[PDB]
């Protein structure tokens, strides 16, 4: 049925989004990041204030 | 999206399985405003150490990790945790990442300095309307689950 | 999925009438068979207009140009200047905001710039005095047309800014039954470039017409010369009846060409406003389409307006099978009870539209 | 229970509707006093949320 | 059964932090009364 | 009270997983609802209509 | 009598009488999907933040 | 090869300047 299909997609989803709560957090949301931490010249591509 | 002024409750659990004991009403609020878009930003901050002061001048290391990361943040309000204020006057050629500091007052070579910076934040489009009658039992249904 | 329409026909209101809605069209077959077919150059420039004055509208124009899908977001409005293209003046571009304008997040502040007057698109004095006021008494107590530069065709020039400070959640229900007691005759002569003499024989041409009548007749006369005064030589006149028993408004208007008679377009524009007063009832026909959707979008009442059976000619079918394809609300006549005159009462009910852009 | 107190919140903030306390299991009382005092009790905090 | 806890049934909410000594106002006085005797040694 | 109008044939041909047509009968509250078809409306648990 | 089309099978097979069919109508700005603004506070009798 | 790794990054951040700009 197509409500399986949705639930399917939701699955597939739920599935994501669980790796990315339990995995680390990038650089950028650690709060204090040092140069080494980060990648290099990270902050140039990035916009800042 | 909804008109303005529309409240609305907020439930972490609606399977019995697990209700538990404590009380599942988790949130309530009333509807502000509606819009394509959001700005929401959080605090990012650089963190380096000094090591090499003259009076108010003094040199920084560990902020960036070429002159080129120096050069978008000359200018750059930073202090200290004494809260000694100052500027990221210009970067050394040599290092590469080492820049040149003014400060209002003396630095002491324990202190760090740090730069304030904000990251924007983006909101996530995860839609998962809650549709028990379709389901056999209709009382398990079960989305995303809690970080805990 | 998308309401679909045929041509050309109505794409303003077609458009306006979407983005009041929310409900995505689509707009097919736009002059296939011409030689230029496709989209006009400025009809392009209103699609823009309506993008910047709106959020996430979504607008899609074919590879071929007959062709046109429209996804309506949230009216935002804003400021910001539009550039009018020569092909048509400001009141183009500017009527179309009236609808719109009173309900946004925030207010409307638009500078346009380009021809201010046409032969056939409103004119400044029309949307001053003639259009506007029907808002007024729709509940848009603050707005206001700003001429900070007049520009004649075909170099225009001109520059008016338009602010709508007024945001209301919807308009108010109108009962309109009677036919207005229409007390004085006011108007303004313009002219750019030229001789004041010009807007003087004017003057006198729409008084001789209108001397013979019961009411006042004080035309203001408006020459503009200098910088301000655009690039090219014009001059035009708007004749306004005003009843300031309900402060309705009648006017017509016309500008003059090269070689032209003044005295002969005042007469002419006198007679025209004899013309309107005589097929109305309660608004113009050039007024009469604000009205009628406006009370489409109140609430879910019904007002009651009264139009003359003269008004109901091509235009008014067209407009309301219209109102039908996209708001599904019917509009319903019925005779009034009275012998003397053949007007009838249009009773609409309103679908409860609210503004839901406007933060609280 | 938690469902009389959920539902009266989730109630108080979608609109409150007329709201009427229906007691039950009286009988299962042994004591007039008691019966009495818990009626009161009850009553108070529906009274508190109503 | 899901049985209300006693933050619902009191509903108490949110109250400042007051000493066991208010419970009792005897006790408090008591209390008040010989810290002024001692202070009065001083005196 | 709850019916479905889906004609038997279509749900031996296509089988069950075919979506199906429904009736509901009740009385109606609050504001008039608009006589012509096509208005969306939402049922709590299933989606919307 | 209300008719609708395409309803997921589910409805009508896990159907329980008990459970309220409840209908209701959208305004347009229901329909629109976006960001939405809010006020909200933790209900003071739910145990965690 | 590290020489050719910082060539990259350069011409990276080029495109990236280039992109606000
Ligand atoms: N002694 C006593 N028994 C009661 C009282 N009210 C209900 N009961 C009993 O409680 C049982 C449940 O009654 P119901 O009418 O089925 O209540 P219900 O809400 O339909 O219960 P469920 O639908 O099964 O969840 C019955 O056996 C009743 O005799 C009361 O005041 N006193």
């Amino acid at each position: 049925s197509s409500f399986e299909k949705q639930q399917i997609e939701i699955r597939k989803q739920i599935e994501q989004l669980e790796n990315e709560a339990v995995a680390e957090k990038k650089w950028s949301l650690k709060g204090e990041v040092k140069a080494k931490d980060r990648p290099e010249d990270a902050l140039l591509t990035e916009e800042l204030e | 999206l909804c008109s303005p002024n529309t409240p609305f409750c907020g439930v972490q659990i609606v399977a019995n399985s697990d209700t538990g004991n404590g009380f599942r009403i988790a949130a309530t609020g009333i509807v502000e405003e509606i819009d394509v878009n959001i700005e929401i930003v959080k605090k990012l901050k650089l963190v380096g150490f000094p090591y090499k002061i003259f009076k108010n001048t003094a040199f920084i290391k560990d902020m960036f990790s070429s002159a080129m990361e120096v050069a978008r943040f000359e200018g750059a309000q930073i202090k200290t945790v004494s809260g000694i204020r100052g500027e990221i006057k210009r970067a050394l050629s040599k290092p590469e990442g080492h820049y040149r500091a003014a400060f209002e007052d003396k630095i002491l070579m324990s202190d760090i300095v740090i730069l304030r910076s904000w990251y924007p934040v983006r909101v996530k489009k995860f839609y998962n309307p809650v549709t028990s009658l379709l389901l056999k039992e209709k009382t398990e249904w079960k989305g995303l689950r809690l970080t805990g | 999925k998308y309401t679909t329409f045929q041509g050309s026909q109505n794409f303003r209101l077609r458009i306006v009438l979407a983005t009041l809605s929310g409900k995505p069209i689509k707009i097919e077959k736009i002059r296939s068979g011409d030689l230029n077919p496709g989209l006009k150059d400025y009809e392009v420039s209103f699609l823009r207009l309506i993008e910047s004055v709106t959020n996430g509208s979504v607008i899609e124009i074919s590879y071929t140009g007959t062709t046109v899908i429209y996804r309506p977001g949230i009216i935002v409005g804003g400021a910001s200047t539009h550039i009018c293209p020569s092909s048509k003046p400001v009141g183009y571009f500017v009527e179309p905001m009236l609808y719109l304008a009173p309900f946004s997040k925030k207010k409307f502040s638009i500078l346009f710039k380009g021809i201010t007057a046409s032969h056939n698109d409103a004119g400044i004095e029309a949307i001053k005095w003639g259009l506007m006021p029907v808002m007024e008494k729709f509940g848009v107590r603050e707005c206001a047309l700003h001429t900070l530069k007049r520009g004649s065709p075909p170099l225009g020039g001109g520059e008016v800014h338009l602010v709508v400070d007024s945001l209301i959640a919807q308009p108010i229900t109108m009962h309109e039954i009677d036919r207005p007691i229409i007390s004085s005759i006011t108007g303004v002569a313009y002219s750019t470039r030229v001789s004041p003499s010009l807007v003087n024989r004017m003057i006198d041409g729409a008084k001789k017409v209108l001397k013979n009548l019961q009411c006042e007749v004080n035309i203001t006369a408006d020459v503009w010369r200098g910088e301000n005064s655009g690039k090219s030589p014009g001059w035009g006149i708007t004749l306004v009846a005003q009843s300031k028993q309900k402060g309705w408004s009648y006017f017509a208007e016309d500008i003059g060409d090269a070689g032209s008679i003044p005295e002969e377009l005042g007469e002419k524009v006198a007679c025209q406003l004899l013309e309107e007063i005589s097929k109305s009832a309660a608004v113009g026909r050039n007024q009469l389409p604000l009205a009628i959707v406006y009370m489409v979008i109140g609430k879910e009442d019904i007002g009651r307006l009264r139009i003359n059976k003269e008004q109901i000619d091509e235009r008014f079918i067209i407009l309301l099978r219209d109102i039908k394809k996209i708001f599904n609300t019917e509009v319903f006549l019925k005779p009034v009870d009275e012998a003397d005159n053949e007007d009838m009462i249009a009773t609409i009910k309103g679908i409860g539209f609210t503004n839901t852009s406007k933060k609280i | 229970e938690m469902e009389t107190m959920e539902f009266l919140n989730i109630a108080q903030h979608h609109g409150m509707p007329r709201v009427l306390g229906v007691a039950t299991h009286l009988d299962l009382f042994k004591s007039q006093s008691t019966l009495r005092a818990s009626k009161k009790r009850l009553k108070h905090r529906f009274w508190t949320e109503v | 059964k899901r049985a209300i806890n006693y933050q619902i049934l009191k509903n108490k909410g949110l109250t400042p932090k007051r000493n066991k000594d208010n419970r009792n106002s005897r006790v408090k006085k008591r209390k008040k009364y010989q810290k002024a005797q001692k202070k009065l040694k001083s005196v | 009270r709850f019916t479905d109008l889906t004609h038997p044939e279509l749900i031996e041909t296509q089988g069950l997983q075919i979506d199906r047509k429904v009736a509901i009968y009740g009385y109606l509250h609050g504001t008039p609802l608009p006589s012509a078809p096509g208005t969306r409306v939402h049922i709590a648990g299933v989606g919307d209509f | 009598r209300i008719v609708f089309e395409k309803v997921p099978m589910e409805f009508v097979k896990n159907f329980n009488p008990k459970f309220p069919i409840v209908m209701g109508g959208l305004l347009p700005t229901e329909i629109k999907f976006g960001i939405v603004k809010a006020r909200l506070r933790r209900h003071r009798w739910h145990k965690k933040i | 090869t590290l020489a050719n790794n910082v060539e990259s990054k350069l011409r990276d951040d080029l495109e990236r300047l280039k992109k606000i700009r």
